[PDB]
């Protein structure tokens, strides 16, 4: 039986996506310096409702996730409601799923309102690589846990005797997988060594995206969904992402030493997303409620998929696994797709995906499917540039694809957009857009 | 019964008696002679059935513990003896209550003002609720009156004189946290447990341990008291200039209370209260206070208003931020700014940031409170979200065609029920409206110099203006904590209309070789704060000319300003503080002196010869022009009410309050005598001093101004 | 069905709940000292899986969460899949919601099960109050960011030139609300002051909470929910909860100083729940899946409710607000409710809740309902005592008391129990159990 998942409520009303907005991104240690992601989330949502001009009492639930979780506020989602003028009775709680939090954040909200518990929901995500919650060593932590529970004053000095010169040094954060110890590019590099990804073609897509990227601001189409940041110093507002360098040469890309595998690696800073800071959020709210209160939804939702696979090898193939699941749930075809989009985590992993998406054998045996997913048409593939351009604010990466996709499909006929993204820990996520 | 005996007593099952304070007249718990009368019956009844743990006092009203002593009966007093005896009966009654040997508790909720503190000083145990609404204060020096009943000498007895005196001289509001910190209130408890917490303290018997003062206040009487009294008196005279009574009298009554005993302070307090109750500044302040209450109680428009929840601001900048800062921080209403330049958005947001930043820099407000207050501020460059703004205010340039452009776009790009407010300075409101879909929803809000300083604004409707629009406007300004006054839609409106002659003749005299010290001292000594030239420095010489050209176009040469001075200053740009390079330069060495005067301005101005006459001659001529114009505007009734006219001049411009306002002052000056004064100056100087037609009409007949004034 | 909503899946099969496990709760220093929260889940889940007839491949998604969070492993549930011997293709996933993470994670699995996306899953939460993360001062966090991004050695000494004052010692964690500054027990004093709850009106409920529970261990009625903790040192295995003190008399701990007010503190430490260490996991998997693989469900579910209220006054009424929603969603009645239980975080407050539960006025105006939700029967209320005994692990107390409820309802042989818990930030939950 065709495993199709009709995403409609008990009443049969389908799920609507009225609007959303993205905070403009800045590099690490840039205009978003010393700005907690909570503040970035606060400003965007308050403006978003102001831009949405809809009553706040309509919103019935909001969920916000965070990459690089911060200690002071465990559930930052509730903090936003307290931080903003949002009604307190709004059921705010936080989640965490790798870099696919945005995909996760909408999913649990959508199914909840698909079950019919609520009528209006808010999903969003943000991260700030400029600010780091750097902590002390584990051994020093246990000692401090011991000293506060210590009862005798003379006990503390003996309890403080165990010390080392390296104990005082704070531990820098790491990006390599906890259970694997390999960085994300390390997974891409071996796949680049596996399926064959030369740096020149890895650099070529970076040129293609960058030219598409600067042209986008040159065209200025990414204006109605991107805010202009205002900073408490109020020296000057920010309008555009600093990361996009659309005036570049492919030769310039080739003049970088490989980062991870400095011997045979075909990935550099040029063909890898850098650490950027930003925020984004999207309103999730059913078509019946939208029609009841009179709004036009910026498209709809058709289907979605999530997948977990092995972390040791082929860890960034998640969308390839998730894509047939999303397509089968959507009951659609790769041909039945106006635009196709995937998160450009690395140039090495990306080209392998299109190769593997068209790989008949792999889908035949690894997925067990009858046929391969198909060949990715570059014309509809990442029309507005991609992640090798804007940057990687982690959580906001999902929404930034969503906004452009709905607008681009709004710029065209209804059609069907495709949004997919890989994640650490062998996690895959996929989603299918209607856009009417 | 309990209506007359507002101190309805109740002995609980224990040995504790509770006394309520519920005057049936109003929610304010005021003091009346009957209340002073029946309390003697109650305290005698309290003497009955003795041998109990103690007694307590409660607010018995959710708003305030006690309003204080009524002043209407004080105004009904005639001579010193009535006021002296009134103090004496208050002096004796407080000590009589203090004469009790058992523990007496004043569990106070909400406002406790005026005579309540005197009562509070009598009770041995004092406890207050934790709500921000409750406060302690002696608000009578602001009225030009001393609250002499024993507390004026018990408080310096109770607390160090370093703070007691400034409390008397500067009767203000003290937080429960502050009072407990210095020890005025014994303890602070939540309102829910306010009554019960007193019970155990009342049952606790005779805490005979008087807290010691700072030990630096022991100088009262011995060496130090005169040094303190000399320093405060000299500083006060340096501050108040001596034209305000009830300042030296405090120093006398405090000294005799401290250095000569409580009884010595008692008799002086009675005597000083008697001689001072009829001081002309006293009823001047009392009458001024009356109109302030009247306008606060005034609802403005008689029509019911409309709900107000969202407001829009067109344009931005420092001037735009002033409305934005107040609307969020004071009114707490969402506001949207539409400056096309983000810098205009950036500037206005920066201004409101700086305004709130200093508050937190003083630790006056929490950092989260700033974020909570910053949340009400929203800026953009489009009309999105403006579709549901009940009111819109322009902070844009005063181009008329642009103004009619402003009303069209806001009408096109907002709601239909919404009303519009115009912050104009020159253009008439109906002229501004001209072609408008709903001109009745267009109202004129003449704002001023930084609005957080002066709480006075002008309400300027035009031929077509819905009364509800005013009603919304009147409620909003009051909801903004401001002073709305309906001003007839006339050229110059009211304030700037009457302000022009002030600096006009001043420049005319200044052109005739007047020095900075003589012109400045003349006006400031005559109860006018901030003299003209420094006023022009701060308001800006560029704005100093304002729109006075239309004044000649509207009302002839009467507003004509002398030439070759505005020209001599506009060319060599000297705007005071707008350019910073006014004739009062800043950045002086030490920065602890008066704003220095340029020597080069005198050649720049005509400076005809040398100064002559005296400060009163300068004062008398300057003042009468406002008077000649103040009667003029009310002659055509630019202002609806005489008290409304008087309150605006005395409060907005800075007319000497001790004069009771110009209408009081002309009533104080009486009749055609002042009219006779202002023809001789006309003859000796010129025809700018022509009498007003009503001014002779009222003056010659001896007519009064404050209704039945005389 | 204007208030009652079915909780049956799309296929028409009711939602079965199967036997779960609780790690025996231990105090923050007595036992589980130095034990992280992640491994606590590893043993309980590993033993829970090796407790019933289900193989590991049956499970399809496990959702955990922790109120106290570690910077490493933001999705702790992934390491649960990875660290244990588990299908590496199970949808590991983590959430965050203070004091009710167990309830929300259970809801997440259910709503995932509503559409039929997941047919077998584990919902739970991990909590360890011995491995608290200790962060550095916030001023010494951007300097660390700056020195990490520092280029020249001369800039670092300029950057380090500013270090002074008390920036050295770390910032201890605080229980006070971030935007309210309430220590979560001070707000309990005022409610007791607000609603007039005597310290001797309480301190007997604490006795009856300490009682009926030391009996439960003596009766061993709660043996089937709790495993025997094994410590890697293996000095001794732990089976019985150490926090419980169901032997002191009601007047024995009433002779203690006030906790927060210290002037009118009718609540103290003895009559407040103490923080302990533990974890829980319950097999959530539908009726048809249970039936077809041959496993008995540990009861069923009727309805649930989550509610948020303004955290400024009486914010711990969440269960009181949540309860009528759970009943109305179940279409049931407080009278028609065999056995109830409470999170019992503090003395008073709940006494106010039952006072407010039976208070007709409150539901008349605060909830608008024509009638109060009604009073409670003490015999049907904390039959086995509760949190004033066992302990309060944030992510573990939730699942614990449902497991005890169902088995006690099994000892009662049916009926409809009720479970509620209050959460910080004005958050509350209610859920209606059907033990067939």
């Amino acid at each position: 039986m065709g495993q199709v998942l009709p995403l409609v409520t008990r009443q049969g009303d389908r799920i609507a996506i009225v609007s959303g907005l993205r905070t403009p991104f800045a590099r690490q240690a840039t205009a978003f310096h010393g700005i907690p992601a909570v503040d970035l989330g606060k400003m965007v949502v308050g403006e978003l409702l102001a831009r949405s001009e809809i009553p706040a009492e309509v919103i019935e639930q909001l969920v916000f996730g965070q990459v690089v979780q911060m200690p002071e506020a465990p559930n930052i989602a509730r903090e936003i409601v307290l931080g903003t003028g949002m009604n307190v009775h709004t059921d705010a709680y936080s989640v965490s799923r790798a870099c696919a939090t945005s995909f996760q954040a909408v999913a649990n909200v959508a199914e909840s309102l698909m079950a019919g518990t609520i009528r209006a929901g808010i999903a969003g995500g943000a991260d700030s690589s400029s600010v780091l919650p750097i902590g002390v060593s584990k051994k020093l932590a246990r000692v401090l846990v011991d000293v506060n529970k210590a009862r005798t004053m003379s006990q503390r000095l003996k309890l403080f005797s165990r010390l080392r010169l390296r104990d005082l040094m704070p531990v820098p954060p790491a990006v390599a997988e906890y259970s694997t110890g390999l960085r994300m590019g390390d997974t891409a590099e071996q796949m680049a060594k596996t399926y064959g990804i030369t740096r020149e073609q890895q650099d070529a897509l970076a040129h293609r995206s960058h030219q598409r990227a600067a042209q986008a601001w040159s065209d200025g189409k990414l204006k109605e969904e991107v805010m202009t940041a205002f900073i408490p110093p109020y020296k000057q507002p920010l309008v555009e992402d600093n990361n996009i360098r659309g005036n570049s040469s492919l030769a310039d890309y080739a003049k970088l030493r490989p980062a991870f595998d400095r011997k045979h690696g075909t990935v550099t800073a040029a063909n890898s997303t850098p650490l950027t800071d930003g925020a984004a959020a999207v309103i999730l709210m059913t078509e019946s409620r939208a029609k009841e209160l009179g709004l036009v939804p910026l498209g709809y939702l058709r289907s979605y998929a999530f997948t977990a696979i092995d972390v040791w090898q082929d860890m960034l193939l998640g969308p390839a696994w998730s894509t047939p699941l999303a397509l089968e749930r959507a009951g659609l075809t790769m041909s039945d797709l106006t635009l196709i989009d995937m998160h450009e985590a690395f140039a090495a992993q990306t080209l392998a995906n299109i190769q593997l998406l068209g790989s008949e054998r792999f889908a035949r045996e690894a997925l067990g499917r009858a046929h391969a997913t198909g060949e990715v048409d570059d014309s509809k593939f990442n029309v507005l540039g991609g992640s090798i351009a804007y940057g990687h604010p982690f959580a906001a990466t999902g929404a930034r694809m969503i906004t452009q996709t709905l607008h681009e499909l709004r710029r065209r006929g209804g059609g069907f957009g495709l949004v997919t993204a890989c994640a650490a820990g062998g996690l895959g996520a996929a989603m299918v857009l209607e856009a009417e | 019964m309990e209506m007359t005996s507002a101190f309805t007593l109740n002995v609980r099952l224990d040995n504790i008696a509770v006394i309520t304070i519920d005057v049936p007249g109003e929610k304010m718990n005021t003091l009346k002679a009957e209340f002073a009368s029946q309390v003697r019956a109650i305290i005698k009844q309290l003497r009955e059935n003795k041998e109990l743990r103690g007694v307590v006092f409660v607010s018995a009203k959710p708003d305030n513990f006690i309003a204080g002593a009524d002043i209407n009966m004080i105004g009904n007093c005639k001579t010193a003896q009535e006021a002296e005896a009134l103090a004496r009966q208050g002096q004796q009654l407080m000590a009589e209550i203090h004469a009790l040997p058992i523990q007496v508790i004043a569990a106070i909720h909400g406002a406790c003002l005026g005579g309540g503190l005197e009562l509070a000083l009598a009770c041995h145990g004092r406890v207050c609720t934790d709500d921000p609404k409750t406060v302690l204060g002696l608000p009578e020096v602001q009225l030009g009156l001393l609250p002499g009943s024993g507390g004026t000498q018990r408080l310096p007895r109770l607390i160090g004189v370093s703070t007691a005196l400034e409390m008397i001289l500067t009767g203000k509001q003290l937080r429960a946290k502050q009072a407990l910190k210095l020890g005025l209130v014994d303890d602070v408890v939540p309102h829910s447990i306010l009554l019960e917490a007193a019970v155990e303290l009342a049952k606790k018997e005779r805490p005979s341990s008087r807290p010691l003062p700072v030990r630096e206040r022991i100088l009262a009487g011995p060496l130090g008291r005169a040094l303190l009294f000399k320093m405060v008196g000299k500083k006060t005279e340096h501050k108040t200039q001596g034209n305000y009574p009830a300042t030296e009298r405090i120093l006398e009554v405090v000294e005799t209370g401290l250095a000569q005993g409580t009884s010595s302070g008692y008799d002086a307090e009675a005597r000083a209260f008697g001689e001072l109750a009829m001081t002309p500044q006293s009823q001047a302040l009392r009458s001024i206070f009356f109109a302030s209450t009247d306008v606060k109680k005034d609802p403005g428009s008689d029509a019911p208003p409309a709900p107000l929840n969202s407001v829009g601001i067109l344009g931005g900048g420092l001037m735009g931020g002033g409305i934005a800062y107040v609307t969020a921080c004071k009114a707490g209403i969402p506001v949207r700014i539409k400056d096309i330049n983000p810098q205009g958005i950036n500037h206005a947001l920066k201004y409101s940031w700086d305004q709130l930043e200093g508050k937190v820099r003083r630790r006056h407000l929490k950092a989260s409170e700033r974020d909570k207050q910053l949340a009400l501020i929203s800026g953009t460059t489009d009309y999105r979200g403006f579709a549901h703004r009940d009111l819109i205010i322009e902070a844009v340039f005063e181009n008329l065609e642009l103004k009619q452009q402003m009303v069209a776009e806001v009408e096109q790009n907002c709601a239909a029920h919404t009303i519009f407010a115009s912050n104009t300075s020159s253009l008439p409101i109906g002229d501004i409206a001209a072609h408008a879909t709903r001109p009745e929803q267009v109202i004129g809000l003449h704002f001023f110099s930084p609005v957080e300083k002066m709480p006075l604004v002008e309400i300027i409707p035009h031929a077509g203006t819905s009364a509800q629009t005013i009603a919304t406007t009147v409620k909003l300004a009051k909801k903004q904590g401001k002073t709305p006054i309906v001003v007839r839609d006339k050229a110059g409106f009211y304030v700037n209309r009457i302000l022009a002659p002030y600096i006009n003749e001043a420049i005319r005299m200044l052109t005739q070789g007047e020095r900075v010290e003589h012109i400045d001292a003349a006006l400031v000594k005559f109860g006018f704060p901030v003299g003209p030239i420094q006023l022009l420095d701060e308001v800006g010489i560029d704005t100093g000319t304002k729109i006075i050209p239309v004044l000649e176009a509207a009302y002839g040469e009467r507003f004509s300003a002398p030439a070759n001075v505005v020209s001599s200053i506009l060319n060599d740009d000297r705007k005071g503080r707008k350019n910073g390079r006014g004739f009062y330069l800043y950045g002086q060495k030490g920065r602890k002196s008066k704003k220095q005067v340029d020597p080069a301005i005198y050649p720049l101005i005509g400076t005809q010869g040398q100064g002559r006459i005296s400060a009163p001659q300068v004062a008398e001529r300057c003042v009468m022009l406002m008077l000649n114009e103040a009667v003029r505007c009310v002659d055509e009734q630019v202002i609806r009410s005489v008290r409304d006219g008087d309150i605006g001049a005395v409060f907005g411009i800075g007319f000497p309050p001790f004069l009771g306002g110009p209408f009081r002052y002309i009533d104080s000056l009486g009749a055609g005598e002042v009219v006779a004064i202002m023809q001789r100056l006309a003859t000796q100087y010129g025809s700018r001093f022509t009498p007003c037609e009503r001014l002779v009409e009222m003056g010659a007949r001896g007519e009064s101004f404050w209704k039945t004034t005389a």
